[PDB]
C-alpha cells in the first residue's frame, strides 16, 4: 500500500476493530437472546509487490459474517421437545383424574 | 376437594421467589456488564481522537 | 457501521432499556408475587386460571 | 440433556464474550497509535517537500 | 445409569407384583397393572433400540453428510491451487499467505485422516517471459492407500444408495486402461471414526455393513433380548394351555 | 459456550425447588405417617390396603 | 395504568441523558479538530501566495 | 422508562404502603383476635353478630 | 512470543474456560453429594453399586 495506502489500511485494521467490538456488544447484548446463535467476522487484504516467486497481494480488509453449527443437533432436541409436551401434559391430566376420587 | 384445587389453582400462577431471584440475578449481573461493556465502547470511542 | 455508530450510541441505550423493563418487568412479579399479571402474558394460563 | 443443550457450544453466554472484546480493545487502541504516528510520516514528508 | 432408571427397577416392578400375585393368586388387578408395566418395560426395549438405531443412523448418515461436506471442500481446495498459477510466473509477497489458510484445509485433512503433497525446487523468473506458475512440483496429493489427486481440481467420487433396495454404495472410475472402484484402506481421525463405528465392509448377503462397533453393540444389544426372549417364553412355556399350535418358521419340513 | 452449559446451573436451582417440594411430600408422609397419599404411589399398597 | 403509558416515555433517564452528553462531548471534539484543521490550511493559503 | 424512572421507586414505596398496613392491619386482626375489626370491614359479619 | 502474543490472549480465555467448566463441574457433586454422577466419570464404581 502507498503512503495514503498505509494511511486507510491502518485505518481500517481500526474499523475492522470496530466492527469486532459491534459484533460483540451486540452478542454482549444477546446474551439474553435465547434464541441466537454465533455470527462472526472475517477479513482480507488488497495490494501488490513485485519479486519472483508467489502472488502477491496487502493491505487490511473486511469479510463477511457467518454462522454454522450441528443444525440436526437442534432437530435431535426438538424431537425431544415434542414427546416432553406429551408427557408433562399426559401427567398433569392423571393428577387431575387422581383427585377426583381421592 | 376445594383445598386439592386451592392449591392447584395457586400452583398454576405460583411464583418461585428464589427462583425468580436468582434469574434476576442472571439479568440483573449479565445486565450491570452490559452497560460497562456500553462504558467501556464509550471511552474507547472518545480516546481514539488524539 | 458509519451512521450506525449515530444509532449505536442509542443502541446502547436500546439495549439497556430491554434490561431496564425486565427488571422492573419482574419487580411487579415479585410485587405481585404471581407467575404472570397482564393477560398477554401467557392468556392459556391466563384463560385457565379464569 | 437437551434442557442442557442451548448454553455451552452455540446459543449465548458471557464468559466467551466479555474476554473476546479485550483483544479487540487491544487491537483497537494498537491499530489508534498506529495511525497517530502516521501523522509525524506526513509531516516529515511535507518537511521534505518544503 | 442410577437407580430406578426404569429397567433395573422395572424388573423388581416386574417382581414386586409376583410377590403380591403369589400373595393373591386371583388379584387380577395385579395381573392388569404388571401386565402394563411389564408392557410398558417391553417399550423401554423399543425405545431404548429406537434411541441407539437412530443414532447409529444419524452416524452412518454422517458418511453422506461428511462426504458431502467434505468433497466440496475437496474441490474447493483444489480450485484455490488454480488461483495460485497462470501462463507465467508471478512475485514472492502473497500466496505465501495463501497457501496458509488452504494449508489448514489441509490439516482439515489430517483432522479427518491425512494426505500430502511434494515440494521441491522451481524457478520463478522470466527474462523472456516464456514461463509459468505451476501446482505439481509444490503440490500433487495422496490419500489413504491411493495416490492419484489432481493440482487443481476434485475427480469423480461418489456414494449412493441404490433403487430398489436402496442402500448406500460407492465407486470410483479411471482412464488408464483401468477402471476400479474408491474404497481404498480409507481410515482418520473423524473418517476412520465414522467407518470404524458405523459398520465397515458390506454384505449385501447379511444386507450388513457387517461390522461396526455402533453395530456390533446393537447386535450385542439383541443378543440380550432374544436371550430373554427364550427364558421367560420358557417359563410361561411352562404354564398350562388347553391348545398349543407353533409359530411359523421357513424351511419346517 | 451457548449449547451444553450456562443453562444446567440455572437448571440447579430449579432442580433444587424439585427437591425442595419433594422434600415436603416426604415430610407430609412423616407428618402423616402414612406411606402414600394419592392413587399413583404405590398400586401394591392401594390393592393391598383396598 | 394512564400514569404508566406517560412514564412509559415522558422525561429524562440516565443512560439517555448520558449518551447524548456524551455524544456531543465527542461531537463539539471532532469539529474543534477539523475547524483548527480548516485554520492550518488559512495558513498554507496564505503561504500560497505570501 | 424515564419519568417512569422518577416515580417507578416513588410508586415502589407506594406499592411498600399499601402492603405495610395490610399486613400490619392483619397484625391488627391478630392482635384482637378477630377475624374483623370494625363495621366497614364486612357490615353484615360486624352487625348481625353485634 | 511474538505471534502467541495474540493467541495468548485466547489461551488466558482458554485458562479461564477451564474454570468455568471446573467449578461447573465440581457442582455436579454439589447437587448431587456423591463422587460421581456420569457413567464416563469411572465405570466400575457404577458397574460395581448396581
Amino acid at each position: 500500500m502507498g503512503i495514503f495506502g498505509t494511511l486507510y489500511t491502518g485505518v481500517t485494521g481500526l474499523k475492522a476493530s470496530e466492527v469486532q467490538i459491534a459484533t460483540t456488544g451486540n452478542n454482549i447484548s444477546n446474551a439474553n437472546a435465547t434464541f441466537y446463535t454465533r455470527q462472526r467476522v472475517v477479513q482480507t487484504t488488497n495490494g501488490y509487490i513485485t519479486t519472483g516467486g508467489v502472488q502477491v497481494g496487502t493491505g487490511t480488509a473486511v469479510e463477511s459474517i457467518v454462522r454454522l453449527h450441528d443444525e440436526y443437533s437442534y432437530y435431535k432436541l426438538k424431537g425431544a421437545s415434542n414427546q416432553l409436551e406429551y408427557t408433562k401434559y399426559m401427567a398433569s391430566t392423571l393428577q387431575e383424574i387422581a383427585q377426583r376420587f381421592p | 376437594l376445594s383445598v386439592n384445587v386451592q392449591s392447584i389453582k395457586s400452583n398454576v400462577i405460583d411464583v418461585d421467589y428464589g427462583e425468580a431471584m436468582m434469574n434476576l440475578m442472571q439479568v440483573q449481573l449479565a445486565y450491570q456488564a452490559s452497560l460497562k461493556a456500553s462504558t467501556t465502547i464509550s471511552q474507547l470511542s472518545l480516546l481514539n481522537y488524539m | 457501521m458509519r451512521i450506525t455508530n449515530k444509532l449505536n450510541f442509542t443502541n446502547s441505550v436500546n439495549n439497556s432499556m430491554g434490561g431496564q423493563s425486565a427488571l422492573y418487568q419482574i419487580s411487579q412479579q415479585l410485587a405481585s408475587g404471581l407467575k404472570i399479571q397482564n393477560s398477554y402474558e401467557d392468556a392459556s394460563t391466563y384463560i385457565d386460571n379464569t | 440433556s437437551v434442557y442442557s443443550e442451548y448454553q455451552s457450544k452455540s446459543g449465548v453466554n458471557t464468559n466467551e464474550e466479555l474476554a473476546a472484546l479485550i483483544q479487540y480493545q487491544s487491537s483497537y487502541g494498537a491499530a489508534a497509535k498506529i495511525v497517530s504516528t502516521v501523522d509525524q510520516m506526513l509531516d516529515t514528508l511535507l518537511g521534505l517537500k518544503s | 445409569d442410577l437407580q430406578n432408571t426404569g429397567i433395573l427397577q422395572d424388573l423388581e416392578n416386574y417382581n414386586k407384583a409376583w410377590n403380591d400375585f403369589a400373595s393373591n393368586p386371583n388379584e387380577n388387578a395385579t395381573k392388569i397393572a404388571l401386565v402394563k408395566a411389564s408392557q410398558t418395560l417391553t417399550e423401554s426395549v423399543n425405545n431404548t433400540f429406537a434411541t441407539l438405531d437412530k443414532i447409529q443412523k444419524k452416524v452412518n448418515d454422517d458418511i453422506k453428510n461428511t462426504v458431502d461436506e467434505i468433497n466440496k471442500i475437496g474441490e474447493e481446495i483444489a480450485t484455490i491451487n488454480k488461483q495460485i498459477y497462470g501462463q507465467e510466473a508471478l512475485p514472492t509477497e502473497h500466496a505465501n499467505e495463501l497457501r496458509d489458510r488452504r494449508d489448514e484445509l489441509e490439516l482439515t485433512l489430517s483432522k479427518l485422516v491425512s494426505a500430502v503433497a511434494s515440494k521441491n525446487e522451481i524457478n520463478q523468473d522470466n527474462r523472456l517471459d516464456t514461463t509459468i506458475t505451476d501446482p505439481g512440483h509444490q503440490y500433487n496429493l495422496s490419500i489413504e492407500g491411493f495416490s492419484i489427486v489432481d493440482g487443481i481440481n476434485f475427480h469423480p467420487l461418489k456414494l449412493d444408495y441404490d433403487d430398489k433396495n436402496k442402500s448406500y454404495s460407492i465407486y470410483y472410475e479411471t482412464p488408464d486402461e483401468k477402471v476400479r472402484d474408491l474404497t481404498a484402506k480409507i481410515s482418520g481421525g473423524q473418517l476412520g471414526a465414522q467407518l470404524d463405528l458405523r459398520g465397515r465392509n458390506y454384505s449385501k448377503s447379511e444386507g450388513k455393513y457387517e461390522d461396526g462397533i455402533i453395530q456390533g453393540y446393537m447386535d450385542s444389544l439383541d443378543t440380550f433380548a432374544k436371550t430373554m426372549i427364550n427364558e421367560t417364553n420358557n417359563l410361561y412355556a411352562s404354564s398350562a394351555k388347553s391348545s398349543v399350535t407353533s409359530d411359523y418358521l421357513s424351511g419346517l419340513k
